[PDB]
């Protein structure tokens, strides 16, 4: 079993528990009207991050496993990013990257203005 | 020539060999004997031995009668893929061969009242759960069990050829043995369940003892001269403490390589062997002459009568404990 | 009657067509699993990965199959399965797997009269399995067999464990040398990749190291030869060359022991528990070197302060390594 | 309808030729390549090469298997893949492959309405990658695959990233204790043979090695074993055994070091950071060694010439073995 | 003329039926063979076995195979034998074999106008050789190859070697890096089972050891740390902790000697030679140990006897050491 | 389309792929080529190479001649085998396989005149006899041989491409060799007699020399130092008696430690290396040395003055016998 806490501009993600199980920590943000949307992903070990077309160059996501951390740093903002963000944890043979379905640790929703 | 070839072709002309003979009627009975060309190596860290056997099998089909010049048709083994064949397959196989050189190693008999001889050469792999609690004076008992994969005994049963005891014969000269002995085998029949049904089962056990030869000469001889060299240490004066010194010290070292390297060719198990335990006592040995004579030089100097007393009671009293040691250790695990 | 039922037989494979599944463009056709766990061999933390034979079954209905007339499961010989529709069943985590085949193919059909497919296969796989080892050999690991459908999706074919969690048997007969298994799982889901989603069925094992082989093999040497170290602190400070053989032999006893330990293990990045204390044991007998060589310096011009000093150290040895194995000891445990 | 599907298919396979490539005869057949990588076994040394699984789906169109009246995508059974024509693509740098068989053959075939085939392989290859150890541990390496069309040149197939940069995903999957994934690149080009021109696609990884396990396995015993042959020039010089043993202890003890940690690499003929590293630290303590065999061979006729000689050894060998270092550490990182 | 060639050949297998023996129903066929053996790689007391590659050629004659009006020879493609009839013939002793298949499968049929066949073979094999170690390193083998019928007995088929003692060519020029080839030895033979008598041929050949390696790698340097435990009779027995150091260092180097090189053969439960040889220089070393520590014992009281004890064992121990090997290399040679 | 699939029926119509073309005519004549991808690892221990390489043949079909509107069919490879192959295989070959992923990499091109090109890409494992006498300063020159295994040279002859030096080309970046340097190659064509007949053979000779850096500072280096130091001993003073001792002993030690490891790579050949003679040589020195101070340990204290002047004279000739050996050492193994 995992834990996530949401704190937080810049999210951060802690987990605790059995990292090791779930070595892919990926971000997600829903819209009022719209379904999930994958934003970024990263894997605990390798430190390996994945963007979607819409955020890269803009936000940054690094991990530091001293007390197994994820940030989400968020720049050069627009008003189409106003959404509830999550986070959430990827089993090792969890299949795609990009599909809500797949994730099965969630944390706690963030709103975002 | 023709006539030969006729009639093969009237005895496949129709023929179903999805089918067992007898399906729906009556059961399937296979007579089976096995003989061993060589009872390859047994190997301690996988738990697992290898055979090499002329595997036999015969039964009766009455849609493969005849009538002709000759009684029994000795046919090419293709023959064996256009008839029905049971599907026997060993239990606790591992990765067995069915030999292809130069063409494949099986051989095919019909005779006129449809009885049909079917050998093939085969090398089996085959797991040995092995208890090693008495190693290296251990004896084990390698199973080898085999038997129908799809059909129940409502279908197909097993029976040994003759008598079970002369249903397995081994041959004279076919021992790869190195590290062990082969006994002899016990052979029997059963009864599995599984969620699939109920199946026949035929098994051979295999006796083994493990000779000891090696082990004397690798590691008890130098575990008892170790043993030897740090009670040689007693008849030192007690003014040699260096020379002492160097004794304890080495023998303890020896102690420690022998204890290292006597697990090599084992499986990790959790458990302690009977070699663990004589070396652990070797060990104990000569750790207490080390304290032995660190208990002689803290008196040298201010007791040295009581010093000089301790000595030759322990010249004595060493050799004399592990003599007995030797004798309850020999004792004990040679007459199991 | 054998006729009878060669007749039926080649009547249900007439005009059939293997490249369609069952219900071919209607309803996803429901597939049940079975395993028989035969053994498990062996566990490699070099490898990363474990061995496993098991008996696979699979069970389906196939409407073109039904036969009536004949009131017996039809056991048929296993080539037919060459001449069947089966499912594309494989394993997502494994390296190398095969099917036996001595005497012939482990393979097994058994057909039912409303249609029913029994499909059976004996199978030797090696399965990767990540393992954590920041707390060998005091460490617990997680072991999966993952079970998937390569071709269909969950619109065409859907898996569930035949019988709930009764659908794998025999791992309680399972015997380990250096592991034991606590418990194993049942779960089904699904998976989503770039082509569709896809049913997901996964096994998994919890295995837990046992200790004595480590505390007989590798803790003890090192915590007896620690304690052969301490033997010099007793001997008196003019007897040279006995204690500098002492350290040297001690110090190339640690390095043959420290090689032949880590001979056998993975180039992992961090720093085991075995390794801890494997390098504390060469701390402590450091240590003494270089105080006996501080003695041997200085009791030339002050012998007193010298003796005091191996008299002092005849204490502080043991018992700071009894500290440090408390701590060691309650830092995993 | 199960039938109308089955005279549809079998009117698709009715007059084809497998001999024969999609428009034989005119313009280029366009192939699009997709690579999920599943993992990566291991990576050696030893051999040079590394072990990777992955899912190649090939994409292309066949305008002979067009159909109508069916608006659905047909999965069809693999098997039916030995009856159709699918494109020669080979890996050119691989030593072994397979394609997983259990339960089936690990094989995927996927028509559509208007003749595009998607055919997918699960495949476990062994690839070859030189690599340059000049400044291993601290090295980084380049892996390559070379995807590449065996029989057929220029004129008659291309082969082109589907998806340009997503074409190849699973990267962060990759697991290898011993390294770390930086970037990754897809290249196409095309490569001139005595036969004609080919198309060729190129996946390349860059590994960077993780320099953790080597600090705190080789670095600090010879770093220790340095400061400890330092001791020597703050003993008196009258202490003649216990400088030579000094002085032995340390040479033996760096010689036995690199017997028994460098015996374990490729039979490389060029000099590693790591080795040039153990002969500098060598070096130096035979240095040292051989400095205090001369000072003990003069100070019974020039006592003053080897004290002014011991005091300057002590402030210049701490010195320059600083230098040594800052310059190894520079030019290595 | 090949249109006439190719109604020859068609009309030979027009009603050829392969799953009959020439003569089948008569007298029994004979087979004629030859080898020509191209090498014997690696021969390994680990494994008991050796690798031997070799072309067999197979002679017989089956006249549903004669031709007449074609004054040729006629060698087919290799494939053709898989529609003629071929002896079953098999090697009983052999662990691993296989057909080399690069380009294609190494396979000659040439058939000749009286119908005679000639059937040649590529075979590398893996053979079992069960090997005697009680003289090694000084010990002579004999392996064989055991050519029998599998499912024909001596009434349908009998082999001979084609060529009397010229049948097998090749042996001389066979070059093996620690044997040398003494002789080759054929012979033909009946073996009796439960399923008949069935015609055997049997290839032997002779292997002596040869032994300029092992008195380069194991008994120089027992013979050379024999003689340096003899050094310590010539310091004085004052020196008590050289003494001590010096048969100490020579005893467990023999023991470890030992040790390590037993480690490279086959767990035998007897007695080797080269046992016999380092079990000899043990007691030498340890002997020369106890009379030391003899002479320590009574040199306080009585040092005139222990100088004349040390005085004989100069003389006693390099006589006794010179006849022990004189026995041994009388005894083994 | 169709037309095609016309022209490859009736290409196939008729055609017995049983018969070599111009059987009992004339002889077939292979044009042969080799493009070396990769030259795979050496080993010594198994006295084998591997090599990566496209093989392509070349000859004439009578048969095979069409008209239509291309002039070359590149077809696929399922076609080669429907037609009449040569049957080349490796004389010299231990295991070679022919690549099949993910399809048969094989390619077969027809041209309107009937000629045919065959291509196959191949890793062809092969037997090098290495003489090691020299090691590590040999040379070696691992041949590769292949010809017909059933067609005599009065049915087939192999003939190269082109002349003989450009029919083998090896690829720029194409070298897996570690330990080796690849100097060049000579081609070669021959006939070979058994007893089945004479068969033309084609040789492809592969020149190898052994880089020497990684033994020049595995073995050379060490054993050097090991010599010098062990002669600083000659330096110390004759009261320091532990000193020397330990000296020799510890240098001993050292040189037979390297001398037990030296051999591990090696195979068990029966003769000695170069290397063995350097080790037995600084075997030799440390050994002398360690007698030397016996001697002079000997007469220490009944007569000094011949001790020192021994001593003295050693310092000088011990230096200069080393210098000399190695000076004649190296001169014979790097002009050879
Ligand atoms: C080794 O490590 C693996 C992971 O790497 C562990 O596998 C996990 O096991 C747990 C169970 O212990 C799994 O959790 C269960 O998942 C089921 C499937 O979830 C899918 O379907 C549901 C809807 O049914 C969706 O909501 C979900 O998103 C998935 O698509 C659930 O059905 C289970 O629910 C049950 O428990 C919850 C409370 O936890 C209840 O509310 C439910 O009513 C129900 O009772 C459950 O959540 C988990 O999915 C597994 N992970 C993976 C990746 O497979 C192994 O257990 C571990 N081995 C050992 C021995 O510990
Ligand atoms: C591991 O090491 C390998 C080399 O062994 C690296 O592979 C090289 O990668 C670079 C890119 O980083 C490749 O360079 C690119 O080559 C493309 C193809 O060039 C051929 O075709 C063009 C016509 O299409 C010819 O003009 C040319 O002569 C070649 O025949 C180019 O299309 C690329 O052009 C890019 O840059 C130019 C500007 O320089 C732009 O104008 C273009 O739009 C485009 O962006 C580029 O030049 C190189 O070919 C690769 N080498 C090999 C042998 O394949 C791996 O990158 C490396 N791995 C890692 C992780 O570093
Ligand atoms: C390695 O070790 C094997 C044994 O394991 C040796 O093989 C033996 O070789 C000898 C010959 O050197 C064989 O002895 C010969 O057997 C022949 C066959 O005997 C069978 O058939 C005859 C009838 O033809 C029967 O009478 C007999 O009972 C058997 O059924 C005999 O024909 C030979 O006769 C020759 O010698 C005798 C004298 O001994 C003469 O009187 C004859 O005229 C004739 O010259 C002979 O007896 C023996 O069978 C082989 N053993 C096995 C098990 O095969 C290898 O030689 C050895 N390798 C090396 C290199 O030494
Ligand atoms: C590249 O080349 C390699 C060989 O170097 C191929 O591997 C062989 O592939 C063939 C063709 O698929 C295999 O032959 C087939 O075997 C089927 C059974 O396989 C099982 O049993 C064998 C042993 O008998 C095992 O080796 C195997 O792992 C399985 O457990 C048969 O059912 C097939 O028969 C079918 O075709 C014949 C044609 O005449 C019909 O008569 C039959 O009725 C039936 O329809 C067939 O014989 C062979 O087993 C493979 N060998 C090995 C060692 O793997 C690769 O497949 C090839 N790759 C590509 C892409 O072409």
């Amino acid at each position: 079993q995992v834990q996530l806490v949401e704190s937080g501009l810049r999210l951060s993600c802690a987990a605790s528990g059995h990292t090791f199980n779930y070595p892919i920590m990926g971000w997600f943000r829903q819209a009022p009207g719209k379904e999930r949307e994958f934003v970024g992903a990263i894997s605990w070990s390798g430190g390996s991050t994945s963007y979607a077309d819409s955020v890269k160059d803009r936000f940054t996501i690094s991990r530091d496993n001293a007390k197994n951390t994820v940030y989400l740093e968020m720049n050069n903002l627009k008003p189409e990013d106003t959404a509830v963000y999550y986070c959430a944890a990827k089993g090792r043979y969890s299949g795609g990257l990009y599909y809500p379905t797949n994730y099965d640790y969630w944390g706690q929703g963030t709103q975002v203005t | 020539t023709t006539v030969f070839t006729r009639i093969l072709d009237r005895l496949l002309d129709g023929y179903d060999n999805r089918l067992r003979p007898g399906l729906g009627e009556r059961v399937t009975e296979v007579k089976t004997d096995i003989f061993v060309t060589s009872f390859g190596p047994v190997s301690d860290h996988d738990m697992e031995y290898t055979i090499d056997v002329f595997f036999r099998q015969s039964w009766k089909d009455e849609r493969l009668k005849f009538k002709g010049p000759m009684t029994v048709l000795r046919l090419n083994n293709l023959m064996a893929s256009k008839i029905w064949t049971p599907d026997t397959f060993f239990h606790n196989g591992k990765k067995s061969v069915a030999h292809n050189m130069t063409m494949p190693n099986k051989l095919l008999r019909i005779t006129e009242d449809g009885t049909l001889l079917y050998t093939m050469r085969l090398t089996v792999r085959a797991e040995c759960p092995m208890h090693l609690e008495d190693f290296p004076m251990d004896a084990h008992a390698c199973p080898l069990k085999f038997g129908s994969y799809a059909y129940t005994r409502a279908e197909v049963v097993y029976e040994w050829t003759r008598e079970p005891a002369r249903s397995v014969v081994v041959a004279e000269d076919g021992s790869r043995l190195n590290q062990y002995d082969l006994l002899g085998q016990t052979v029997d029949s059963g009864i599995v369940q599984s969620s699939t049904g109920e199946y026949v089962v035929m098994t051979t056990h295999f006796h083994l003892k493990r000779k000891i030869g090696y082990f004397v000469i690798q590691t008890y001889l130098p575990c008892i001269m170790t043993v030897i060299l740090s009670q040689v240490s007693f008849w030192l004066n007690r003014e040699s403490v260096p020379a002492r010194t160097v004794f304890g010290v080495t023998t303890v070292l020896t102690m420690t390589t022998l204890s290292i390297s006597a697990r090599n060719s084992l499986p990790k198990v959790a458990y302690a062997t009977a070699m663990d335990w004589f070396i652990a006592v070797c060990y104990a040995f000569v750790f207490s002459a080390l304290i032995e004579f660190a208990t002689v030089n803290y008196f040298t100097k201010s007791q040295p009568a009581r010093a000089a007393k301790i000595d030759r009671l322990s010249r004595i009293a060493f050799p004399l404990l592990f003599g007995i040691f030797n004798l309850v250790y020999w004792a004990t695990y040679l007459n199991r | 009657n054998m006729s009878f039922v060669k007749e039926t037989v080649d009547k249900l494979l007439k005009g059939y067509d293997i490249r369609l599944r069952p219900d071919f463009g209607g309803p996803p056709v429901c597939v049940g699993m079975n395993i028989d766990i035969a053994s498990i061999d062996m566990v490699s933390e070099v490898n990363m990965d474990y061995t496993l034979t098991m008996y696979f079954q699979q069970y389906w209905r196939d409407k073109r199959l039904a036969y009536s007339g004949i009131p017996l499961n039809l056991t048929l010989d296993n080539r037919v399965a060459d001449q069947l529709w089966v499912p594309d069943t494989y394993f997502l985590n494994d390296k190398k797997s095969f099917v036996h085949g001595v005497t012939v193919k482990n393979r097994m059909i058994r057909l039912h009269p409303d249609g029913t497919v029994l499909y059976g296969l004996r199978i030797t796989t090696t399965a990767a399995c990540m393992m954590d080892l920041r707390r060998y050999p005091l460490d617990e690991q997680n072991c999966t067999l993952e079970i998937e459908s390569y071709g269909y999706t969950t619109d065409d074919i859907e898996f569930y464990w035949r019988g709930g969690d009764k659908a794998v048997t025999g791992v309680e007969r399972i015997e380990l040398p250096q592991f034991s298994i606590v418990e194993h799982r049942l779960v089904s889901r699904n998976v989503v990749f770039a082509t569709g989603a896809y049913p997901r069925l996964s096994l998994s094992f919890r295995l837990k190291r046992n200790i004595g082989y480590f505390i007989l093999q590798t803790y003890m040497p090192s915590i007896l030869i620690t304690i052969l170290s301490w033997v010099s602190f007793w001997i008196n400070y003019d007897a040279s060359a006995a204690r500098v053989a002492l350290g040297i032999t001690t110090v190339l006893t640690m390095t043959t022991i420290n090689t032949h330990l880590r001979e056998t293990l993975p180039k992992i990045p961090y720093v085991k528990a075995i390794d801890m204390y494997l390098m504390g044991c060469f701390v402590f007998v450091f240590l003494a070197l270089l105080e006996y060589a501080f003695v041997n310096y200085i009791f030339f011009s002050q012998p007193a302060r010298a003796a005091a000093i191996d008299r002092w150290s005849r204490i502080v040895f043991p018992f700071t390594f009894s500290l440090f194995n408390l701590v060691y000891w309650l830092y995993y445990v």
